[PDB]
RNA sequence: UAAGGAACUCGGCAAAAUGACCCCGUAACUUCGGGAGAAGGGGUGCUCUUUAGGGUUAACGCCCAGAAGAGCCGCAGUGAA
RNA sequence: AUGGAGAGUUUGAUCCUGGCUCAGGAUGAACGCUGGCGGCGUGCCUAAUACAUGCAAGUCGAGCGAACGGACGAGAAGCUUGCUUCUCUGAUGUUAGCGGCGGACGGGUGAGUAACACGUGGAUAACCUACCUAUAAGACUGGGAUAACUUCGGGAAACCGGAGCUAAUACCGGAUAAUAUUUUGAACCGCAUGGUUCAAAAGUGAAAGACGGUCUUGCUGUCACUUAUAGAUGGAUCCGCGCUGCAUUAGCUAGUUGGUAAGGUAACGGCUUACCAAGGCAACGAUGCAUAGCCGACCUGAGAGGGUGAUCGGCCACACUGGAACUGAGACACGGUCCAGACUCCUACGGGAGGCAGCAGUAGGGAAUCUUCCGCAAUGGGCGAAAGCCUGACGGAGCAACGCC
RNA sequence: CGGUACCUAAUCAGAAAGCCACGGCUAACUACGUGCCAGCAGCCGCGGUAAUACGUAGGUGGCAAGCGUUAUCCGGAAUUA
RNA sequence: UAGGAGCUAGCCGUCGAAGGUGGGACAAAUGAUUGGGGUGAAGUCGUAACAAGGUAGCCGUAUCGGAAGGUGCGGCUGGAU
């Protein structure tokens, strides 16, 4: 379905996550719908979670699902966790 | 009933398509040949491409003829039209692929190759 | 909602119903910005034999009603 | 070296337009004939479609055909009746 | 007259093949006339409808058809010359 | 308006005019000669030439038949006191089917296509949509087969030709409600037509498993199932404009050109078919020819901008060729089917097969453009709760100063 | 990927730049042959026994793992104004 | 019975890709030989034009001569007396 994933950026052996919720149909680094926020759990301490979960109450709520890692970040960093409420409605 | 001067349609992929038969091969004065006997011929209509060109002395094999064979047990075969195939003088063709059937006395004369080739052998 | 309602003036009704008016408008070089007058012919489908010779005849596009049929008839003002 | 899906596909699929064929030319066999029977006012002028409109969405109920179609069935169907 | 098809012969000599009518099409070259029936293609019996021609027209009926549909028979329908 | 000078060149000697030439940048460059190391990109531009081999799309016992092996209590002992040699408890796995999904994804190529193809701006009162998410209708009935097993045959072959059998959440018949549907009246723009209640013959679903604990089940959680809305996806249809050149291409079309009726499409009509007038299309160059996927993008220009597409992204077209269909929500399907063709291969000669423009590799041509490389650890996708498999996508290594620091 | 990258120490001043002219354009010159010959050659041109230009060799020069040639688009160029 | 209806099958005619030729058209390649042009050497002959270049040009045209040139008729000066 449409999904939220991790699509990429940076140089040789370093990657910049920008996260991007669209359909599988696409690539992994193809044409989008919606690039919320960017991941990059590469570093030396932090994963760097930028997030505007604002848009996860839209998409979540008529089609989007969190798939198996962009899940548990949301579980992790608590932006489903604010969901949790949102879900619960 | 081939002879001298008769024109045969070839059977293979070589090029040609038309063959005027120049001998029988055989003894000294013999008239005719039929299905297994090897010709000399001319091309006289060469498919453009084609490994034979128009002009070219080449020998051939008899498959097909019109007035066909008798077999041992007193039956026969015939077909509609006489055609030939153009051998490499050690009894291999020199197209790749067969059209037609074939009469099964070729085999006698170890034309394997031909009658393997051929959609099937009659 | 709408469809889009642009105007025109006849040139020649066709036989049974087909009416072509013709749209002209100003286009330029952009080489040069000169600007020079050409025209572009959006024929419409005259539902009644409503329009006329002389007539300004503004019209409004549709979906085919056939190959040429495009656009139908909403405005007509005179006739020579 | 075709994969196993290609090998196995092509027999599902004799059988299963083998069912496809079952009601499609069942359905066009109704179309052939109860077509033919709901005109020219007949001893089942109306009743007729009792069997029609039901084949035509048993047709619908499933994959066989498309709705609008249906659709279009008793728009030259219902006109008669 | 099987198969072959000018291999005959000084030489395709002789024979074979073409042929009527209707319809489609037709080159180079030309003194603009022609070439030209160029070449090359297709059709043709009988019965019934018919809308309709030449009309036999009075009209389909009286014959060929206007010529279109649907059929029937034979290996073959200008079935011979 | 951060740019805009140049060097020479017609004589016996000048001014003008003129082309021509070099200085300066870049290249997927390549070649002669040279060559330290890292950090980096790019990598057949020719033959959309032909291909050996590997090899690249799968999925699930938590569907249910099977059948196999088989742990599993496993007797009497086979007395060699150790195995199962028997039975049934037989799990899990194997099979290999039947089954639902996927096959249209990821990947590759630019031949065709000078065009709505692409770009960009609109529109559908002509739009569809499995799965996903939410919304409600709810899951009644009967069910044969049917591979598997037995049986006959072919052929070294390959894989088939026949005889009787087998389960299902597979499958098919019976009635159930819906904005279905054509018959009767009240909404406004886009003439036709719509708009949301209307009110009516109608219309039919249907799937049951492993199980938490209960109730030897119940909301069916799981994951579906079929009825009436939506959200979404991607695609369709219709008009603006940007879109190569030749008149040593001018007269273009005749289902054409408008309309008239049937189709049928998610809808439209000349789309085809019977009818009517020759009309419609045109020098604003229709027609035809030749050439070329398009755009973003690149690039240098003071700006006026216009040339490249290996790049790197978005869209279109293609999958030996040329046709026809099936299935599927979605195909006229790159590792589906049939037909026809051309090429290639195996043969015990009876008939069997194959389509590298998926990734390396091979030959060819070329001046030349990567290892018959590794691993799925990450991501991302596929069916499955998950685990698992597939990744020749991807993430890396090789090799090259070809180029940047 | 990968014990690769990185960090420690030991190490010798260790083992490493190439190329075209030195005419005027343009900063980098002089001798041997050489006798319009070999040959260079971006335009003008050098060599006919005293060549800075050829070919032979030291300096330098332009700048670095490149240098030079070849071909290809743009500026220079307002010869599409 | 499987007779109707349908279906598999059977025929029967519309449209078909490819094919098969068939004529051409168009395009490319090649062809014994040829005839215009360019470059070199200008080997050769003549000296036409530039000096009123020994007997001014120039165009359109026409004719002869291998060519240069020869002439003739209209027009032009881009010419001496």
């Amino acid at each position: 379905a449409v999904k939220i994933r991790l699509t990429r950026l940076g140089s040789k052996r370093n990657p910049f996550y920008r996260i991007v919720v669209a359909d599988a149909r696409s690539p992994r680094d193809g044409r989008i719908i919606e690039q919320i926020g960017t991941y990059n759990p590469t570093s030396a301490n932090a994963p760097e979670i930028k997030v505007d979960e604002a848009l996860a109450l839209k998409w979540l709520n008529d089609g989007a699902k969190p798939t198996d890692t962009v899940h548990n970040i949301l579980s992790k960093e608590g932006i489903m966790k604010k969901f949790d409420e949102q879900k619960k409605a | 009933m081939i002879q001298q001067e008769t024109r045969l349609k070839v059977a293979d992929n070589s090029g040609a398509r038309e063959v005027l038969t120049i001998k029988v091969l055989g003894g000294s004065g013999r008239k005719t040949a039929n299905i297994g006997d090897v010709i000399v011929c001319t091309v006289k209509n060469a498919t453009p491409g084609g490994v034979v060109k128009k002009g070219d002395v080449v020998k051939a094999v008899i498959v097909r003829t019109k007035s066909g064979v008798r077999r041992n047990d007193g039956s026969y075969i015939k077909f509609d039209e006489n055609a030939c195939v153009i051998i490499r003088d050690d009894k291999g063709p020199r197209g790749t692929r067969i059209f037609g059937p074939v009469a099964r006395e070729l085999r006698e004369g170890n034309f394997m190759k031909i009658v393997s080739l051929a959609p099937e052998v009659l | 909602n709408d469809r889009k309602v642009y105007v025109g003036k006849v040139v020649s009704d066709k036989m049974d119903k087909t009416i072509t008016v013709l749209v002209e408008t100003y286009k330029t070089h952009k080489l040069y910005g000169k600007r020079v007058k050409y025209s572009k012919k959006y024929k419409t489908h005259d539902e009644n034999n409503s329009a006329k010779l002389g007539d300004i005849v503004k019209i409004q596009e549709t979906r085919p009603l056939s190959a040429t049929k495009r656009f139908r008839l909403v405005e007509i003002v005179e006739e020579s | 070296a075709n994969i196993k899906s290609a090998i196995k596909r092509v027999k599902t699929t004799e059988k299963a337009e083998a069912r496809n064929i079952s009601q499609k030319s069942a359905m066009r066999t109704a179309v052939k004939n109860a077509k033919t029977a709901v005109s020219n006012n007949a001893d089942n002028k109306n009743e007729l479609v009792s069997l029609a409109v039901k084949l035509v969405d048993k047709a619908a109920q499933s994959n066989l055909i498309h709705s609008n179609k249906a659709d279009r069935i008793k728009s030259q169907l219902m006109t008669a009746n």
